[PDB]
């Protein structure tokens, strides 16, 4: 009896100046079986986060709604909404949590600071992260990180740049869905379309 | 591998150990002190496991001067060898993957010099000479041979070289140098290292 | 004063203890009951509360067995005294399985006096109001004991306890031989408890109970009745 | 439910939706909680560093600590390293971090560099076996000197005048035994450094009396 | 007082010496040793149940006592039958005590039962039980996981095979004492002998029960 | 059917000398199969108990016994001496058999014993 | 009224239960501590003596580690509860922390131990007070107080017990930088506060100097008699 | 006053313990021991409370108990705490012989045992021991010991001491007559016999009232008996008759 | 390891006991005239003397009289019986004489407390059946205590010294062999 | 401490006011927690920190409950004090008119003289850290007050 199933995504995480950017794919499936072609992996927080999970379906579930319910609790006892690096830590800390028995997720937070500029972390299944420019992850992160790395820019030129680079990824990848969205956090809120794959 | 070798004499108990360091990962210099002292006229010594043996002499000897602060006397060597016998037998059976080799020698005013051997199992003996290490048994034989109930201060420590540099031309290399104490009536004194070239 | 005779777990200005005093006194109003220790043996006596044609004989019994060698009998309150009696008969049976051989009296006696001691010092209970006499033959030896409802116990010969107990123990005192043998204790017996007696003694108002080497009997109704003619 | 509030110990008995030798009863609570801290019970890809390698000496004027980030700040008084799991590493000298703050604020005196060695070491002695993996040296400055302490999670806690952990190890370790002098100036002491991690295959600190600087 | 007890004590088994014993015993192994092993007893035992009574039998004492009334065999590990015995025997003791009447088989029988399920087969004694009380005789068979059998002749031990052919071939309900004594005897010696035998005119049910002598 | 029975590694954020030789590897996995079952058969006996009465009878059965017990439990001695457990056992059942608690291991003679005031502490849940 | 229960306040805020515990330890042994730049002197009158009495065993002078010590005044069977838990803690604290134990750390667990006991009915204080000197790591002297109701504070000389308020007077007019210049100076010092109520030295007064870097040392009456001696020249 | 009476765990406004004073005051009611120390030995003197006629005699001793190879012990005041303080030195006595291999020392098992008899004046809903102890003994750090405990849960080691009924008169003789480092065993069981006869004014003395037990050191040795009748009635008529002489 | 050897056999009014000598201790004396003789792992026969010494004195002080050997063996067998599940290796041999009726007594148990009453002589150690055989033919019913002595003495050697005790109503004599 | 470590933050001072009250509301269950206290705390607490809302001052009470003051006094002159600052308060002030105003209050309510050493002074500002006055700086703004 495992415990553990493995689900097909690819997240990715660009920090600009004054905006931030995370798109994922909308595919859930089992290996060689195709669940549902529509489910998006990005979740929104407050107003100027979000988060965008990939692995086992489950434990994605369960951290949302255990992050979504401690947002509550802080905003009843302090008067106020919490910052994206105080997500982060505390993040961190859940994830270490469970150190003996981890959650297979991998997270990517992005969204804006408190001097209003584009903020990107990066986690692994027991805690670890740091700030980081951009990052890919999912299961084509390997085959996709190169690319980025030989290719700030403003927000067209870097939609350009995620639109081509999720176009090249799917072809070549057997877990990329048939749509992708796209978040933008600015300073007047935030927006999100889909394009189709 | 490490070393413990004692003798008792009419009047004194001569006692020597090695100063190397179980290192593999960290590279460190060979200065390690392996006594431990519990009291004016007590010494302990362990060798075995890293990590339990520093722990064990420490609960020991706090064991030892909280009797003394309480009391305003001091234990006997036997009666600190039961006691420590009894805390082994106990740590022991709480620890399945465990190994510490226990060698005690102390001085009294009634009972003179003892010296007591103990195995990893926690079994109790108190013998004239004693040994732990790689050829343990091969200096057993040796010192039964050269032994005499009646021996000085310095033909132990001639001894004591005759057995390291009969144990080279037969065994191993032993570059780490010994630390020598010896056990008197007035305390606890200090004598020079013996290395080879 | 009575400030200090309501709690037990509170000591007067002249150090005693009240409601100790007040247990002894309701074990000092019960039915009376003897023991008599002789030269081979020892017997118990005492008297019945039923005295009625309603009473079935098979029952209840005041003297009990404890072990093969052990029998008591008390006055006082009967349910405290039925749960001091399993206490025993538990005990013994201990001790038997851990040493492999039948328990001396003195060892039973101290350990049900320790189990009788806890109820005197705790705030929320209250002392048993119950005596008890126990009777045993250990390498060829008899034994007769006393325990109070305080814990501690006395080593006796002859005594008597319950409802008008000091004439009971001076007529012991003026009667009493240290060569004496089982039938002469048993007349004995008999003769201090009828001088407390009101009624007219038969059979079915007393119970009697001897132990000699052989172990711990309790007589029956018509072994007991030819004891009393014999007397007349 | 007064009578059973009396009761001060709640079984699940005495709770609602029971039947049987079971229930309804381990499928009631599922909220989120409320508020605690605790590791999970034992039953993916974990970062490690592998290809890193450290050095860090001690002499007169203070402790020169160099690697190839992979230096932890704890304090403006105290420095650590880490090597092997990132995430323990970091966690466990967060932790120590607080300690030594809160020992601070009671006492209205910095602790010392044995003290926190030995509270780390303590700390990562109770899982011994569980998996743990971090090795750490510590450096800082107190009332008795500059110290250096080595500390990992086989529960070893030694100290020295002279450590290097690390792939090149060995070069580095030999390069700075044969230039090393406890009567050393600054800048002798940080070409001994560069040259030794330089051997190996560049960050620099050096603590001081009042807290340590960067160099490069 | 030691400074590192914080709640008293309690009694029963102790197991202090499992890991160590564990691995103490797979080295041990390993080098070529040997260590103290368990004495066991395997001798033949049978029983039947004749007109007014019981017939137990066993080969060369084995016949452990619980009562005037009732007897037992048992076939394993000496100490595990010792001690279940010993322990029924004061137990019902103590209840004949209570109740002031001989107890009944199926009494022990119970208690026998529910402390081998108890102990989850770990204490091996495979033990033959019988009796008789008002109902009348009864036999019965339980085994170390706490599994009973009510059966009108049994066998135990090794040579059971023959014994159990022979009780096949020669038995025939309500048969006489000296029958079923012949019976035992020969299905014994087909695998000295004691033989014990319990009948129902040698006990009155009639009387208030008294400490036997031991 | 008595003998039967059907994440708590905290971090202090919420003496040494007293505690020591112990580790959560050692103490997650039982050393026999019959280690829990016999330390807490009491307990689980009793947790019968009050499912089979409470399914049967209702509510107030278990919480009368749990209360009978609970007051009968308050008149003992001080944890650092032994106690009868007279009543306690009567109402139990416990006053006529005999079990292997009792002839082994015998808790009125232990070979170790704390402090008084450290016990008393204890069991109040200061400490 | 309101003074029989540990938990009840008065119609003006006023605990009189810890009061009354106070109470008992004006009634004890005189005990006076002073504090010298490389030394530290405690001194301890004997109530009375009985030619029929070991006197080892009576001592109200204790040690809890190398470098800290101990005198109180109160309840005798009190005290060495108190006592044994200091040492337990004491021996245990460098278990944790290779560091010897301050005589700050030592005093704030003592009152703490001290306070656990005035927070429920179920439970009577203690009714002793403490004085506590010392060495610190680096080696600087300490002088400390402890009360019943669990406070502590930091002093140069005191004195508590029965007829503290003359000794204390005593020491504040007699107390300067040039009566502390030497061993011998602060030890006479001591003498002559405990010689205000004492009826005759020598055999109503016992003394225990520890110096820095060394342990703890009792004074014999030979010694004692001699600085009487030379105080009364 | 009787408003500061109910329990052990108040204050009165002088701060005193009215419960442990009445506790201490019980002892005064039961029978009269006694504890001398010479150089070669140390002695024990106790007055024989059940005299009844028809009593028994099957123990060892009455009020005599043994602790340990080393020690013995006296009682006075309620039988049924003693028998408990009793059976508790016992097993600590056993428990630090088998923790250490090396009997206990004497103040370590008379402070030991005073925590216990202390714990109970601190807890409320529990009733203090009114018991005090005569203790005795040899040691391989001190030699010949003597000490005494009281309910309160205080002790002290003396060098003759007295408690019971009539303790005053007792120590009072004692202050006078016992004189330092110059006592041997005939010597204090003279002084004994003559305080006894002193203090106990219900009549004359017989060797049926009082128990005598003597503690020596013989041949690396320590050696506890209780003198028989036939050495009481010695001891006795030789104190008669030096009375005789005296007059 | 070598586990080593613990022997007894009784005579009239007199009982032996010897073990093997080279090194632990394995005879120790519960009383006057009683001993007891463990062999096995050497931790697990020290832990039990010293329970058993514990035992035997609360008892002794407990009820003021002598300890007899059935007792002994009793208490013994109760001590092994609480290891059911994870015992001690020892097997125990006593061998003493009755304090009233100076009766001899050997017992044997194995390493749960099975206990066996002989009346010839017992043999405990990892080569008992070997030595069961001269054990079996050199002994003789009725001998006086010096024949007992060679006789013990002769079954150790041929099956490294031994230490003997010969145990008598007044005196007890101690004695160490070894053979050329 | 605790906030910190989880959180990589600094707590506010109403946060933290909050977070001590939390526990001094609990009194009188002793059936609760075994640690929980019989009798209500008898201590007064001010408080006084810089967050990102500016200088915040608060005021907490034996019964558990916390408010914020513009200025406020506790102790044995409480009221002579409140009524002194209530006619000298005012929103447009300089931290050294405070210090001097607070400063004659207490000299006017003390039963001693104010000599600069029966008395203690702190201080927090924007940018700079808890500050508690030295020697030399008691006796400067004592001098000419």
């Amino acid at each position: 009896f495992s415990p553990y199933v493995f689900n097909g995504g690819t997240i990715l995480a660009i920090a600009g100046e004054d905006f931030a950017i995370v798109a994922s794919d909308t595919r859930l499936s089992e290996g060689f079986s195709i669940h549902t072609r529509d489910s998006p992996k990005c979740y929104k927080l407050t107003d100027k986060t979000v988060i965008g999970c990939s692995g086992f379906h489950g434990d994605c579930l369960t951290l949302t709604k255990i992050i979504e319910a401690r947002l509550k609790m802080y905003k009843h006892s302090n008067n106020k909404a919490m910052t994206t690096g105080a997500i982060a830590a505390m993040l961190s800390t859940i994830l270490y949590s469970r150190r003996f028995f981890p959650y297979y997720v991998y997270n990517i937070i992005g969204g804006l600071d408190e001097e209003g500029k584009g903020a990107v972390y990066s986690f692994d299944p027991v805690g670890s992260y740091q700030r980081d420019s951009f990052k890919a992850g999912g299961s084509a992160s390997a085959m996709l990180q190169p690319l980025l790395d030989n290719q700030p820019l403003s927000l067209d030129r870097a939609m350009r740049l995620v639109k081509d680079v999720f176009i090249s990824a799917a072809e070549r990848d057997v877990y990329t869905g048939d749509a992708l969205r796209i978040c933008i956090v600015t300073k007047e809120g935030i927006r999100e379309e889909t394009v189709s794959l | 591998m490490e070393y413990l070798i004692g003798i008792q004499g009419p009047d004194y108990v001569l006692v020597a150990s090695d100063r190397v360091a179980a290192s593999n990962i960290v590279q460190m210099k060979d200065d390690h002190d392996k006594m431990f002292k519990m009291s004016e006229k007590i010494l302990l010594l362990c060798v075995g496991e890293a990590g339990d043996t520093v722990q064990f002499a420490e609960y020991i000897q706090k064991n030892v001067q909280l009797y003394k602060m309480r009391n305003g006397y001091e234990l006997s060597p036997t009666a600190a060898a039961n006691f420590t016998r009894r805390n082994l037998a106990d740590c022991l059976r709480s620890r399945t993957p465990y190994h510490v080799n226990l060698l005690l020698a102390g001085y009294d005013e009634h009972e003179g010099p003892a010296l007591y051997y103990m195995d990893y199992l926690a079994a109790l003996a108190k013998a004239p000479f004693a040994a732990h290490g790689y050829g343990a048994f091969l200096t057993l034989s040796i010192l039964d041979r050269y032994y005499t109930p009646t021996i000085s201060r310095e033909r132990a420590v001639e001894l004591l070289r005759k057995c390291l540099e009969e144990l080279q031309k037969r065994f191993i290399l032993n570059l780490p140098t010994f630390s020598v104490r010896i056990i008197d009536k007035n305390g606890i004194h200090d004598l020079d290292n013996i290395s080879f070239p | 004063e009575r400030g200090y005779s309501f709690s037990l777990t509170t000591f007067s200005p002249s150090g005693k203890l009240v409601q100790i005093e007040y247990a002894l006194a309701a074990v000092a109003g019960g039915a009376p009951s003897v023991g008599i220790k002789a030269a081979n043996g020892v017997v118990l006596a005492t008297e019945k509360k039923q005295k009625s044609i309603l009473y079935d004989e098979r029952s209840v019994h005041k003297v009990e067995p404890i072990t093969k060698h052990i029998g008591l009998v008390y006055s006082g309150m009967g349910p405290d005294y039925r749960v001091l009696v399993h206490r025993a008969r538990k005990l013994a049976q201990q001790y038997y399985l851990v040493y492999q051989e039948p328990i001396p009296t003195a060892q039973l006696v101290q350990r049900v006096a320790s189990v009788m001691q806890e109820y005197t010092q705790s705030g929320g209970v209250r002392p048993f109001g119950v005596s008890l006499l126990i009777c045993g033959w250990n390498e060829g030896r008899p034994y007769l004991f006393q325990s109070d409802p305080s814990g501690a116990y006395f080593a006796w010969k002859a005594t008597a306890m319950g409802k008008n107990y000091v004439n009971g123990k001076t007529f012991l005192e003026k009667r009493y031989n240290e060569d004496l043998e089982l039938e002469d204790a048993i007349h004995t017996a008999i003769l201090t408890l009828k001088e407390s007696f009101e009624g007219q003694m038969t059979e079915d108002n007393i119970e009697v109970g001897i132990c000699n080497e052989a172990g711990f009997r309790r007589l029956t109704p018509t072994e007991v009745k030819d004891y009393l003619a014999a007397i007349a | 439910m007064a009578l059973a509030s009396v009761l001060e110990r709640p079984l699940p008995v005495n709770q609602r939706g029971f039947f049987g030798l079971g229930g309804r009863a381990d499928l009631l609570d599922l909220g989120p909680g409320s508020l605690s801290d605790g590791l999970s019970l034992a039953a993916p890809g974990i970062e490690m560093l592998h290809g890193t390698t450290t050095l860090a000496f001690k002499f007169r004027h203070g402790v020169i600590v160099a690697a190839d980030k992979k230096v932890i700040e704890i304090n403006p008084y105290l420095l650590g390293t880490m090597a092997g799991g990132a995430a323990d590493c970091s966690f466990w000298e967060r932790l120590l971090a607080r300690q030594c703050r809160i020992y601070e604020l009671r006492n209205k005196e910095r602790i010392s560099v044995a003290a926190a060695s030995k509270l780390l070491a303590n700390m990562v002695y109770q899982y011994k076996g569980m998996g743990l993996s971090m090795g750490t040296m510590i450096c800082g400055w107190d009332k008795r000197g500059p110290g250096l302490y080595y500390v990992d999670s086989e529960g070893n806690r030694i100290s020295g005048a002279t450590f290097s952990v690390g792939s090149g190890s060995v070069y580095a370790y030999g390069v700075m035994d044969r230039g090393y002098s406890y009567d050393l100036e600054v800048e002798q002491a940080y070409d001994l450094a560069r040259r030794a991690i330089y051997q190996a295959t560049v960050n620099l600190y050096h603590v001081r009396e009042d807290g340590w600087i960067r160099v490069s | 007082a030691a400074v590192s007890v914080y709640a008293p004590p309690v009694g029963g088994f102790s197991f202090d010496n499992c890991r160590r014993n564990a691995v103490l015993e797979a080295d041990f192994a390993k080098r070529g040793y040997k260590l103290p092993k368990v004495r066991k007893t395997g001798t033949t035992i049978a029983g039947v149940v004749y007109k007014d009574g019981i017939v137990l039998g066993a080969d060369t004492s084995k016949i452990h006592f619980i009562s005037p009334n009732i007897y037992c065999c048992g076939a394993g590990t000496a100490a595990d039958t010792d001690m279940t015995t010993q322990l029924i025997s004061s137990n019902l003791e103590l209840h004949s005590l209570s109740t002031g009447r001989l107890p009944r088989v199926v009494t022990a029988n119970r208690m026998l039962k529910q402390m081998l399920f108890r102990y989850q087969g770990y204490i091996g004694a495979a033990l033959v039980l019988g009796g008789v009380d008002v109902t009348g005789p009864h036999l019965y068979s339980i085994y170390p996981h706490g599994s009973t059998d009510k059966l009108p002749y049994v066998t135990m031990g090794s040579g059971s095979l023959a014994a159990m052919a022979v009780f096949e071939d020669k038995f025939r309900p309500d048969m006489e004492e000296e029958e079923a004594k012949n019976l035992v005897s020969e299905a014994i010696a087909a695998g000295n002998i004691d033989l014990c035998v319990i009948s129902k005119n040698k006990l009155d049910f009639l009387r208030p029960y008294t400490v036997p002598n031991k | 059917m008595n003998a039967r029975g059907l994440d708590s590694i905290p971090v202090t954020e919420l003496d040494l000398l007293r505690k020591g030789f112990s580790c959560v590897k050692n103490e997650l996995l039982p050393s026999h199969p019959l280690e829990l079952s016999e330390k807490n058969f009491q307990l689980n006996q009793d947790k019968m108990n009050f499912s089979t009465l409470r399914n049967i009878q209702g509510l107030f059965a278990p919480l009368k016994l749990q209360m009978e017990f609970k007051a009968v439990q308050q008149v003992q001695r001080l944890p650092f001496l032994s106690s009868s457990n007279l009543s306690l056992d009567v109402l139990r059942g416990n006053d006529e058999t005999i079990g292997f608690e009792d002839i082994l291991n015998d808790p009125s003679q232990s070979e170790v014993m704390g402090e008084p005031h450290l016990m008393v502490e204890y069991k109040l849940g200061l400490l | 009224s309101y003074d029989r229960a540990i938990t009840v306040f008065s119609p003006d805020g006023h605990l009189f239960q810890v009061e009354y515990a106070q109470e008992a330890v004006k009634k004890g042994s005189t005990a006076v501590g002073v504090r010298g730049r490389d030394i530290v002197v405690l001194g301890v009158e004997k109530k009375s003596v009985a030619k029929l009495q070991d006197e080892r065993t009576v001592r109200k002078i204790c040690a809890l580690d190398d470098n800290v010590c101990m005198a109180f005044a109160g309840l005798t069977a009190d005290a060495r509860i108190v006592i044994n838990r200091a040492r337990v803690e004491c021996q245990s604290h460098r278990l944790t922390v290779e560091d010897p134990v301050t005589v700050e750390y030592i005093t704030r667990y003592i009152a703490s131990l001290k306070q656990r006991y005035t927070q429920s009915n179920g439970r009577r204080p203690f009714g002793i007070s403490a004085l506590i000197v010392g060495f610190d790591f680096d080696g600087t002297p300490r002088l400390y107080q402890t009360d019943p109701s669990g406070t502590y504070h930091a002093w140069k000389a005191n004195a508590i017990g029965r007829g503290a308020k003359s000794v204390r007077e005593f020491l504040e007019k007699n107390y300067t930088d040039e009566a502390i210049e030497t061993d011998d100076l602060t030890i006479k010092l001591v003498i002559k506060a405990l010689l205000e109520v004492v009826q005759s030295g020598g055999k109503n007064i016992e003394l225990a100097v520890m110096r820095r870097d060394q342990s703890l040392k009792i004074l014999n009456p030979e010694e004692i008699e001699k600085y009487v001696a030379e105080i009364e020249k | 006053s009787r408003r500061y009476d109910s329990r052990t765990t108040i204050f009165s406004p002088e701060g005193r313990l009215y419960q442990v004073e009445y506790a201490m005051e019980a002892i005064g009611h039961a029978g009269t021991c006694l504890g001398i120390l010479a150089n070669d030995g140390v002695l024990l003197a106790a007055e024989r409370r059940n005299i009844h006629k028809l009593l028994d005699e099957v123990f060892f001793s009455e009020k005599i108990y043994k602790l340990n190879e080393d020690m013995a012990c006296s009682v006075a005041g309620i039988t049924s705490d003693a028998n408990v303080l009793t059976n508790e030195l016992r097993l600590i006595a056993q428990r630090y012989l088998l923790q250490y291999q090396e009997p206990i020392p004497c103040e370590q098992l008379v402070t030991a045992l005073c925590d216990i008899k202390q714990a109970y004046t601190q807890f409320g809903g529990k009733r203090p021991f009114g018991v005090s102890l005569l203790y005795i003994g040899w040691d391989k750090h001190y030699g010949f010991q003597l000490y005494q405990s009281d309910p309160s849960g205080n002790y002290g080691g003396w060098k003759a001491t007295c408690i019971g009924n009539n303790s005053a008169a007792a120590v009072s003789m004692l202050k006078q007559d016992y004189k330092e480092g110059e006592m041997t065993l005939k010597s204090a069981l003279a002084l004994a016999i003559k305080v006894l006869n002193k203090t106990m004014d219900v009549s004359k003395l017989s060797a049926e009232k009082v128990e005598i037990a003597t503690l020596t050191r013989e041949n690396g040795k320590t050696v506890i008996r209780v003198l028989k009748q036939k050495e009481v009635e010695q001891l006795i008529k030789k104190h008669e008759e030096e009375e005789a002489k005296a007059e | 390891y070598n586990g080593g050897a613990v022997m007894a056999m009784k005579g009239k009014n007199c009982v032996a006991i010897a073990a093997d000598r080279r090194d632990f201790q394995k005879i120790f004396p519960m009383g006057d005239r009683l001993y007891i003789g463990l062999a096995g792992l050497a931790t697990d026969v020290q832990t039990v003397a010293q329970r058993l010494k514990f035992r035997l004195n609360l008892y002794e002080l407990k009820e003021g009289r002598q300890i007899k050997p059935y007792t002994l063996m009793s208490m013994v067998a109760n001590l092994l019986y609480e290891k059911r599940f994870g015992p001690y290796y020892t097997e125990p041999v006593i061998a003493g004489l009755d304090p009233k009726t100076f009766k001899p007594f050997i017992c044997s148990l194995d390493l749960i407390g099975c206990p066996m009453v002989t009346d010839d002589f017992v043999v405990s150690g990892t080569c008992a059946e070997q030595m069961y055989g001269m054990c079996e033919s050199l002994w003789e019913p009725n001998m006086d205590p010096d024949h007992l002595f060679e006789t013990i003495s002769q079954a150790m050697l041929n099956a490294m010294g031994v230490i003997v005790h010969i145990i008598e109503k007044d005196k007890i004599t101690t004695r160490t062999l070894k053979a050329r | 401490q605790n906030h910190w470590f989880t959180y990589n933050e600094t707590m506010t001072v109403e946060s933290v006011t909050q977070a001590v009250s939390n526990l001094a509301l609990q009194f009188g269950e002793e059936d609760a927690d075994p640690g929980a206290m019989s009798r209500p705390f008898g201590v007064a607490l001010l408080f006084g920190g810089v967050d990102e809302k500016g200088p915040q001052l608060f005021h907490m009470d034996p019964s558990g409950t916390f408010v914020q003051c513009d200025a406020r006094a506790i102790g044995s002159a409480s009221e002579g004090a409140q009524s002194s600052l209530q006619e000298v308060y005012h929103k447009s002030m300089t931290l050294k008119e405070a210090i001097k105003s607070s400063l004659i209050i207490l000299k006017q309510v003390m039963e001693e003289k104010l000599n600069a050493t029966n008395i203690e002074l702190a201080t927090v500002q924007p940018g700079q850290n808890f500050h508690m006055f030295t020697k030399e700086e008691l006796e400067e703004v004592i001098k000419d007050i």
